[PDB]
C-alpha cells in the first residue's frame, strides 16, 4: 500500500508488514534456505583466523579483484588527445562494459566506438570490420584522429593491427595522411595502467618515431608531463596552475579534463580540449618528459629514453610533503625557474593544517588499496601525518614496486607494523580486516561490502570506508577532488580528520551512556 | 508530426553514413502503422552492427550472466576468462534479493579465474578444476556452481563441460557450464537464449523424479522477472494476494530450489518474452504447462493482466482479483489525481533492450503522456510485431540506433523527456532534455504494480519539472 | 553409427586414405560422412564433384550468423550417396582455424547431422593440432575410435607420441580410445617391423600397410578417389581389405606415451 | 648486415632439418647467426645445440610467472660457430593456443633486446600448418624480409605452395617483407627438376637448390648431429656451403601473386 502524499521507494516500502510476511512465507515454502544458527555460524567462522589461512592458500580463485583490463586504460589515454575517437579493435561488449563504468565514475559522456567482431570475424580475421569501422567512424562522428585499442579476443587470434591499418589506407576507405596510432593491449596481461601506459607508447611512437632527424632536446625550451592513469581532474588542474605559477612553459600529454567536465549549456560537445597534435609531434623538442606515476609508465619510460633522448627524472608520484618538494626542486632546476612565494606559502598553510590535525590524525591504524603510484603516495603522506598503514593491497603490483613501498615502510617508525600484499583481492582484505583490525578503510567504492560484512560482525568491529581512488560510484562529484600537490594534500588531510571526527561523534551520541565525550570543541 | 516528414527525417539523417552503412540502416528505421501487423515488411531486427557506429548493444556474457544466471543468489557464478568483465558487471544491474552476502548470497560478488597469459597458452581446465575446490572450501553453504564463459575460453577451445561433469559427479554438486563468450551472436539475446539452453540441460530436470512436493491447483511461477528494486515482490504480493501461489521466480531473488520446483506448477506467468521465451515452450512442450504474457507496468495493464490470470481459474480466484482490484483502486486514482495535471500532454521518447520498450507505455498514457517514439536494442520481429500494436500513428522506431541517429532525432523531434540507459544520460542532460534511466528505474522504484505505479508518477514528475532544466542558458547569453 | 578420428601429420597421407577408405566403405553398403577438419577443405575433394564446395563458416559469413545457416546449404552428397561437410576456414597466416571447426562441429551437432539413420562418421583433423579448436573432435558425444596415420620417417613416430600424449588426457576424462595405427609405407628399409613395435608397445594394432605407389596420384589428377577410378588394380582390393578390417576391428586400448630416449632405442634396434 | 629470414612450407617436405643444416653451413665462415623456433613441438634448434630441449620461452614464463621477470640469458643460448639459438615452446597438443606462445615469444626477444649484435641472420621457423595470425607474426613488420618456401615436386606441396603465395600477400602489400625462393627438397621424383624450375619460372622467381632425398641426413637426426658437425668433408656438406652461398649471395625478391588452379590440374601431364 502507498500513500499519495508520502510515495516510498524500495527502501522503506519492503519493509511493511505484507511484504515482510510474503517474503518469510516465499523463504520457509520454496527457498530452501539453511538454518540461520547455521548461516551466523559459517559468517562466525569466515571471520576467523584459519579461514584467513585457508583463504590466503588460494591459487586459481580470485573473489572481488581491484583492477580492471588494458583496453579500459586504453580508452581514458585516448580520450585526453583533441578531437580524437578512442576505438576498440574487438568486441561491442568491452566498449559497453568500458562506457558503463565511465558513465558511472565520471557521471560524464563518453564517447568510444568499436568493429563489432562476431564469430566469423574471429574465424577469418578481423579486416574488413577494421576497414569499415574506420571508414563508418570518420564519416559518421568526424574525429581528427582515431586511436585503436584491442579486446582480448582480437589478441589470441593475432589481429594484425598495423597491417590492418595499413590495408585500410591503401584501400582508400581512410585517408592516408589521416592519424591512425595504435596499441597492443591484451587483457590476459597487466591491468587497464598497462593498457594507458601501451596506448600513451603507441601514440607517441605514431607521432615521433619518423622525424626524429630535425629534432634537439630543450629547443621550445617546455617540460612535457604525462600524468598516466588519472580519474580525478583536480589533479591535472593543480599540475597546470602550479607549472604556471613557477612560469614553467609545459606541454600535458594526455589531458582529458576538458572532455570529462564538458559544461551543460544545451549542446552535447563529444569532443573538448584535448592535448594536440602539434604537441605531441613537438614533444621531442623539450628540456625534458617528467612522469607523474612512473610506476605504470615503464614502456613510456623506455621509449622516451631510447628515441627521445630526455633524461627522465627518478622522481615519485608528487604526493605529499615531501614528494610535492621534490617535484617542484626537479621543475625548478630542469627548467631554471625558481619556486615562487605562492608555493612557498601554500606549503606553510599545508604545514600548519597538519600540525592542527596531529593530535587526532597521530597513531590511526588505515588499510588501503589501489593503483600502485597512488597506493604509495597515499602511504607516504599517511607516514608524515604519523598515521599507521597496517594493512597495504596492490592487486595489479609487481616485487619492484613492493621492495620500494617496503623501503618506504623501512625508512619510518609508522611502518613498522604494516604488511604489503600484492596479487590479492579484496576478500583477502576483508579477511585481514576481521583478524587485524585498522581503524579505517581507505578505497574505492567496492569497500562498502567490506564495511557492510564489519558491521554485520558488530559496531566495535565496524571498518569505515574513505572513498579515494576509482572508480567511486556510492557518491556525487568526487571525481572533481585533487590528489596531487599540497591542495590534494590539504583536500586528503581534511576528509582524513573530519572521517575520524565523524566517527567519533557517531560512538559518542548515546544519551547517559556515551555523551559524556560529546564535546562541542574538537 | 506529419508522416511524409518522420520519412525526411529519416532520409536527412541516414545521408551522412557511407553507401553500405546507409542501406544497412535504412531497414532498422521504420514510421510505425498499427494496422500492419506483420513487422517484417516495416523494420528489419536482430542483425549484426554496423563497424564504427558507436552501437549501444552488449554482448552475450551480458545477456547470460548479467541477466539470467546472475539474479539467482544461492549459486556462485564463475566469470571464467580474463577479469574485465566480471568487474564491470559487478553489482551493476540491481537485481534485488534477500540473504546474507558472502554466506549464502553472492549477487553482489564477483568470482573470477583471472587469466593470464600462461593460462591462455596453456589452458585453463587444471585452473577451473582448481577454482572449483577453493570454491567448495572457502563457500561451503552455496547450492551450485556457474561457469560463465568469456572470449578466450570459447577461442581457445578450453574444454569445461568435462570439468564441470567430472567436479560435479566426485563432489555431489551441480555444476552448470555455459558458453556465453562475447562474439557470438550480435547482442544479449543469444546470451539470453544460451542461459535458458543451460537452465534447461542442467538444472530443470533434477527433480524429474521426485514427488514429495505438494502441488495445489494455485500454483503459479513468474518467469522472466528479475528484481530491479522490488519488482518481482511487488507482482508477487498482488498474486498472492490473489490466492494463488508462486512457488518459483527466475531469476530476481531466485533460488536453484524454486528452479527445480518450476516444473511442478499449473500456469507460467512470464513477464519477459525476449530473455525466456525459450525456457517457457520446453517446459509447455515438456511437461504441459502452459504460460501466458502479463504486464504490470501501470494501472491499467496490471488491471487486465489480473483479470487475465484470474480467468485461467475458478471462481474463487476471480472474486478474490475483484477484491484486489476493489482494494488497490483508490491508491492508483490519487496518484492519477495528482500527477497527471503536471504530466499531461508531454511527449516521451524512449530507447530500451528487449521489453521495457512496448512495456511501459500503458503506464505514460495512464499518466496522460504519448510515447513519439520507442525503439530496441536487441529484440526480435515478434516483440516489434507486439510493439506496432501499442505504438499510435506515425511514431518513430528504430533498432540499433546509433547514438548519432538518436541525437538528431531527438533534435528534431525535441521530446519532453526520454526514457534510456547510462550511456546516453549525459548526453541528452546535457542538451536540457529530461532523462529518465528506464533500466535501472534511476536508482528508484520498483515500477510494477500498484505500489510502483505511484513511484513511477513521482520520479516521472520530478525529473520533468526539475527547476534545473530552464537554467541551461546564461542570462548574458 | 560409429565415430572416428583421423589424426597424425600433413602430408602422411591422412586425407588421401581415408577418403579412399570410405569411397570402399560405401561401395560396400554403408552410409558414411566426412566431416573435414581441415581449414584448407581438402578432406572431400574425391567424393563430392564440386570443386570447392559451399563451406559451413564461408555460408555462415555470407549468412550474417551460424543460426541463419541451414544444413541443406552446406550439407551435399557425393559418390556412393556419402553425406559430406566442410568445416572451412581463413586463409594462412590469419584469423582462427580452430574456432572454425569448433564452430562447424557445434553447427552439426546443432541440427542434427547424427540422424541414427548413418553406419560411419570419418573426421579429418589438422596435423599439427596445436589448440583445442582441432582436440574438439576427440571430446565426448564425439569420435570414439583413433586411428593414428604415420610413415616411416622418425618424425612421423615423434608425432604420433607427441598425440598419443594428447589424446591420453581425453582418454582419461572421457572415453576416447586408440584403434590402430595405419602405417603408410614411403618406401623405407624394414618399416613394418618398427610400425609392429612402436604398436606393440603402445599396445594398438598395426592397421594396414597400404604402400607408395602412382596410381593414387593418377586417380587424383581425374579428382575422385582410387576405388572408383579403375577398380580393379591392387591398391583397390588392400583399400577394400582396409575397410573392411576396420569394420571388424575391436581392439580399443588406451596409448601409453613414451620418452624421446625411449624412441632412440626404437631407432637403435632397427636403424 | 641484420637480415631476418624466415622458412615455410608444409610439415614433413622438411623446412628445420633444412633450416638446421643451413645455419650449420652458414656458421662454417663466420656468420653470428641467430635462429628462433616458432614450432611447439620444440625441434626447430635440436641439432645445433646438441640437446634435445632446453629452456623453452613458455616453460620459463610458466614456471617464472611473467614474462617481464624472464631474463634473456635464460632461454637464449650459443652453440656451434656462436649460433645463438632461442625457441618460443608451446603447450602439448590438443590444449592451449600455441600461436599466443609464438606471440608473445617473439615480443619478448624483440623488446628485451636481441637484433643488437652483428646478427648476420635471423633465421624463423615455423610450422607448415599457419592457422591463425600467431604463426604469421614471424613475417610482420620490422621482422623477416625474406621467406624461402620448402617444397617438392607432387601435389600437395605445389598446393602448400600456393596457399603460403596468397598467405604472403596480405602482408606483402602493406609492408616490405618479400618472397627470396624456394628451396627443394627432393622426394625422388620423376624429372622433377625441370618441374620446380617450372614453378619457380611460373611465380616470376628462381629455385635456389636442390636436395636429394639422401639417407645421410636421416643417419645424423638420430646422432643428433648435423651434417656440418657429423663431418666437414662429406657430400651433403659441400652442397650445403652452396646453398649457403646462394642464400646470401640472393638477389631477386618479388611481390607473389596467385595463380590459376588449371596449371595445378595439367601439370602432370606436361611433365
Ligand atoms: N635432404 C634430405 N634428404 C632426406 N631426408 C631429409 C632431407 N632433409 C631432411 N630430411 C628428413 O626429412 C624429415 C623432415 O621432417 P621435418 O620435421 O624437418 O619437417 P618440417 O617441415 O620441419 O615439419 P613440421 O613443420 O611438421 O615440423 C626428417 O626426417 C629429416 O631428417
Ligand atoms: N599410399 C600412398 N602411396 C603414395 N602416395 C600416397 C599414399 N597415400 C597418400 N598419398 C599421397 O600423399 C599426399 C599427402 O596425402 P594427404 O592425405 O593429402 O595429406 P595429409 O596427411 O596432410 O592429409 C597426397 O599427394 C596423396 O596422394
Ligand atoms: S531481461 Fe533484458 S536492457 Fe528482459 S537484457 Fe536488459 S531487466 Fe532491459 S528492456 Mo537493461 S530484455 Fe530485462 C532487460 Fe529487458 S538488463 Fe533489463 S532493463 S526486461
Ligand atoms: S565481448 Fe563480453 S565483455 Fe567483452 S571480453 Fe568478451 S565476454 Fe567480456 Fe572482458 S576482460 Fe576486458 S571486458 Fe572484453 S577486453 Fe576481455
Ligand atoms: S593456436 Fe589455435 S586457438 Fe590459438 S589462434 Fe591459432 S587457431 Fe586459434
Ligand atoms: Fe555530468
Ligand atoms: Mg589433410
Ligand atoms: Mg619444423
Amino acid at each position: 500500500s502507498q500513500q499519495v502524499d508520502k510515495i516510498k521507494a524500495s527502501y522503506p516500502l519492503f519493509l511493511d508488514q505484507d511484504y515482510k510476511d510474503m517474503l518469510a512465507k516465499k523463504r520457509d515454502g520454496f527457498e530452501e534456505k539453511y538454518p540461520q544458527d547455521k548461516i551466523d555460524e559459517v559468517f562466525q567462522w569466515t571471520t576467523t583466523k584459519e579461514y584467513q589461512e585457508l583463504n590466503f592458500q588460494r591459487e586459481a580463485l580470485t573473489v572481488n579483484p581491484a583492477k580492471a583490463c588494458q583496453p579500459l586504460g586504453a580508452v581514458l589515454c585516448a580520450l585526453g588527445f583533441e578531437k580524437t575517437m578512442p576505438y576498440v579493435h574487438g568486441s561491442q561488449g568491452c566498449v559497453a562494459y568500458f562506457r558503463s563504468y565511465f558513465n558511472r565514475h565520471f557521471r560524464e559522456p563518453v564517447s568510444c566506438v568499436s568493429d563489432s567482431m562476431t564469430e566469423d570475424a574471429a574465424v577469418f580475421g578481423g579486416q574488413q570490420n577494421m576497414k569499415d569501422g574506420l571508414q563508418n567512424c570518420k564519416a559518421t562522428y568526424k574525429p581528427d584522429m582515431i586511436a585503436v585499442s584491442t579486446t582480448c579476443m582480437a589478441e589470441v587470434i593475432g589481429d594484425d593491427l598495423n597491417a590492418f591499418i595499413n590495408n585500410s589506407k591503401k584501400e582508400g576507405f581512410i585517408p592516408d595522411e589521416f592519424p591512425v596510432p595504435f596499441a597492443h593491449t591484451p587483457s590476459f596481461v597487466g591491468s587497464h595502467v598497462t593498457g594507458w601506459d601501451n596506448m600513451f607508447e603507441g601514440i607517441a611512437r605514431y607521432f615521433t618515431l619518423k622525424s626524429m632527424d630535425d629534432k634537439v632536446v630543450g629547443s621550445n625550451k617546455k617540460i612535457n608531463i604525462v600524468p598516466g592513469f588519472e580519474t580525478y581532474l583536480g589533479n591535472f588542474r593543480v599540475i597546470k596552475r602550479m607549472l604556471s605559477e613557477m612560469g614553467v612553459g609545459y606541454s600535458l600529454l594526455s589531458d582529458p579534463e576538458e572532455v570529462l567536465d564538458t559544461p551543460a549549456d544545451g549542446q552535447f560537445r563529444m569532443y573538448a580540449g584535448g592535448t594536440t597534435q602539434e604537441e605531441m609531434k613537438d614533444a621531442p623538442n623539450a628540456l625534458n618528459t617528467v612522469l607523474l606515476q612512473p610506476w605504470h609508465l615503464e614502456k613510456t619510460k623506455k621509449f622516451v629514453e631510447g628515441t627521445w633522448k630526455h633524461e627522465v627524472p627518478k622522481l615519485n608520484i608528487p604526493m605529499g610533503l615531501d614528494w610535492t618538494d621534490e617535484f617542484l626542486m626537479k621543475v625548478s632546476e630542469i627548467s631554471g625557474q625558481p619556486i615562487p612565494a605562492s608555493l612557498t606559502k601554500e606549503r606553510g598553510r599545508l604545514v600548519d593544517m597538519m600540525t592542527d590535525s596531529h593530535t587526532w590524525l597521530h597513531g590511526k591504524r588505515f588499510a588501503l588499496w589501489g593503483d600502485p603510484d597512488f597506493v604509495m603516495g597515499l602511504v607516504k603522506f599517511l607516514l608524515e601525518l604519523g598515521c599507521e598503514p597496517v594493512h597495504i593491497l596492490c592487486h595489479n603490483g609487481n616485487k619492484r614496486w613492493k621492495k620500494a613501498v617496503d623501503a618506504i615502510l623501512a625508512a619510518s617508525p609508522y611502518g613498522k607494523n604494516a604488511t604489503v600484499y600484492i596479487g590479492k583481492d579484496l576478500w583477502h582484505l576483508r579477511s585481514l580486516v576481521f583478524t587485524d583490525k585498522p581503524d579505517f578503510m581507505i578505497g574505492n567504492s567496492y569497500g562498502k561490502f567490506i564495511q557492510r560484512d564489519t558491521l554485520h560482525k558488530g559496531k566495535e568491529f565496524e571498518v569505515p570506508l574513505i572513498r579515494i581512488g576509482f572508480p567511486i560510484f556510492d557518491r556525487h562529484h568526487l571525481h572533481r577532488s585533487t590528489t596531487l600537490g599540497y591542495e590534494g594534500a590539504m583536500q586528503i588531510l581534511t576528509t582524513l580528520v573530519n572521517s575520524i571526527l565523524e566517527r567519533l561523534d557517531e560512538e559518542t551520541r548515546g544519551m547517559q551512556a556515551t555523551d559524556y565525550n560529546h564535546d562541542l570543541v574538537r | 508530426m506529419s508522416r511524409e516528414e518522420v520519412e525526411s527525417l529519416i532520409q536527412e539523417v541516414l545521408e551522412v553514413y557511407p553507401e553500405k552503412a546507409r542501406k544497412d540502416r535504412n531497414k532498422h528505421l521504420a514510421v510505425n502503422d498499427p494496422a500492419v501487423t506483420q513487422s517484417k515488411k516495416c523494420i528489419i531486427s536482430n542483425k549484426k552492427s554496423q563497424p564504427g557506429l558507436m552501437t549501444i548493444r552488449g554482448c552475450a556474457y551480458a545477456g547470460s550472466k548479467g541477466v539470467v544466471w546472475g539474479p539467482i543468489k544461492d549459486m556462485i557464478h564463475i566469470s571464467h576468462g580474463p577479469v574485465g568483465c566480471g568487474q564491470y558487471s559487478r553489482a551493476g544491474r540491481r537485481n534485488y534479493y534477500i540473504g546474507t552476502t558472502g554466506v549464502n548470497a553472492f549477487v553482489t560478488m564477483n568470482f573470477t579465474s583471472d587469466f593470464q597469459e600462461k593460462d591462455i597458452v596453456f589452458g585453463g581446465d587444471k585452473k577451473l578444476a582448481k577454482l572449483i575446490d577453493e570454491v567448495e572450501t572457502l563457500f561451503p553453504l552455496n547450492k551450485g556452481i556457474s561457469v560463465q564463459s568469456e572470449c578466450p575460453i570459447g577461442l581457445i577451445g578450453d574444454d569445461i563441460e568435462s570439468v564441470s561433469k567430472v567436479k560435479g559427479a566426485e563432489l555431489s554438486k551441480t555444476i552448470v557450464p555455459v558458453r556465453c563468450e562475447g562474439f557470438r551472436g550480435v547482442s544479449q539475446s543469444l546470451g539470453h537464449h544460451i542461459a535458458n539452453d543451460a537452465v534447461r540441460d542442467w538444472v530443470l530436470g533434477k527433480r524429474d523424479e521426485d514427488t514429495t512436493f505438494a502441488s495445489t491447483p494455485y500454483d503459479v511461477a513468474i518467469i522472466g522477472d528479475y528484481n530491479i528494486g522490488g519488482d518481482a515482490w511487488s507482482s508477487r504480493i498482488l498474486l498472492e494476494e490473489m490466492g494463488l501461489r508462486c512457488v518459483a521466480q527466475w531469476s530476481g531473488d531466485g533460488s536453484i530450489s524454486e528452479i527445480e520446483l518450476t516444473p511442478k506448477v499449473k500456469l507460467n506467468l512470464v513477464h519477459c518474452y525476449r530473455s525466456m521465451n525459450y525456457i517457457s515452450r520446453h517446459m509447455e512442450e515438456k511437461y504441459g504447462i502452459p504460460w501466458m504474457e502479463y504486464n504490470f507496468f501501470g494501472p491499467t495493464k496490471t488491471i487486465e493482466s489480473l483479470r487475465a490470470i484470474a480467468a485461467k481459474f475458478d471462481e474463487s480466484i476471480q472474486k478474490k482479483c475483484e477484491e484486489v482490484i476493489a482494494k488497490y483502486k483508490p491508491e492508483w486514482e490519487a496518484v492519477v489525481a495528482k500527477y497527471r495535471p503536471r504530466l499531461e500532454g508531454k511527449r516521451v521518447m524512449l530507447y530500451i533492450g528487449g521489453l521495457r520498450p512496448r512495456h511501459v507505455i500503458g503506464a505514460y498514457e495512464d499518466l496522460g503522456m504519448e510515447v513519439v517514439g520507442t525503439g530496441y536494442e536487441f529484440a526480435h520481429n515478434d516483440d516489434y510485431d507486439r510493439t506496432m500494436k501499442e505504438m499510435g500513428d506515425s511514431t518513430l522506431l528504430y533498432d540499433d540506433v546509433t547514438g548519432y541517429e538518436f541525437e538528431e532525432f531527438v533534435k528534431r523531434i525535441k521530446p519532453d523527456l526520454i526514457g534510456s540507459g547510462i550511456k546516453e544520460k549525459f548526453i541528452f542532460q546535457k542538451m536540457g532534455i529530461p532523462f529518465r534511466e528506464m533500466h535501472s528505474w534511476d536508482y528508484s522504484g520498483p515500477y510494477h504494480g500498484f505500489d510502483g505505479f505511484a513511484i513511477f508518477a513521482r520520479d516521472m514528475d520530478m525529473t520533468l519539472n526539475n527547476p534545473c532544466w530552464k537554467k541551461l542558458q546564461a542570462p548574458w547569453e | 553409427m560409429r565415430q572416428c578420428a583421423i589424426y597424425g601429420k600433413g602430408g602422411i597421407g591422412k586425407s588421401t586414405t581415408t577418403q579412399n577408405l570410405v569411397a570402399a566403405l560405401a561401395e560396400m553398403g554403408k552410409k558414411v560422412m566426412i566431416v573435414g577438419c581441415d581449414p584448407k577443405a581438402d578432406s572431400t575433394r574425391l567424393i563430392l564433384h564440386s570443386k570447392a564446395q559451399n563451406t559451413i563458416m564461408e555460408m555462415a559469413a555470407e549468412a550474417g550468423t551460424v543460426e541463419d545457416l541451414e544444413l541443406e546449404d552446406v550439407l551435399k552428397a557425393g559418390y556412393g550417396g556419402v553425406k559430406c561437410v566442410e568445416s572451412g576456414g581463413p586463409e594462412p597466416g590469419v584469423g582462427c582455424a580452430g574456432r572454425g571447426v569448433i564452430t562447424a562441429i557445434n553447427f552439426l551437432e546443432e541440427e542434427g547431422a547424427y540422424e541414427d539413420d548413418l553406419d560411419f562418421v570419418f573426421y579429418d583433423v589438422l596435423g599439427d593440432v596445436v589448440c583445442g579448436g582441432f582436440a574438439m573432435p576427440i571430446r565426448e558425444n564425439k569420435a570414439q575410435e583413433i586411428y593414428i596415420v604415420c610413415s616411416g620417417e622418425m618424425m612421423a613416430m615423434y608425432a604420433a607420441n607427441n598425440i598419443s600424449k594428447g589424446i591420453v588426457k581425453y582418454a582419461n576424462s572421457g572415453s576416447v580410445r586408440l584403434g590402430g595405427l595405419i602405417c603408410n609405407s614411403r618406401n623405407t628399409d624394414r618399416e613394418d617391423e618398427l610400425i609392429i613395435a612402436l604398436a606393440n608397445k603402445l599396445g594398438t594394432q598395426m592397421i594396414h600397410f597400404v604402400p607408395r605407389d602412382n596410381v593414387v596420384q593418377r586417380a587424383e589428377i581425374r579428382r575422385m578417389t582410387v576405388i572408383e577410378y579403375d577398380p580393379k588394380a591392387k591398391q583397390a582390393d588392400e583399400y577394400r581389405a582396409l575397410a573392411r578390417k576396420v569394420v571388424d576391428n575391436k581392439l580399443l586400448v588406451i596409448p601409453n606415451p613414451i620418452t624421446m630416449d625411449e624412441l632412440e632405442e626404437l631407432l637403435m634396434e632397427f636403424g
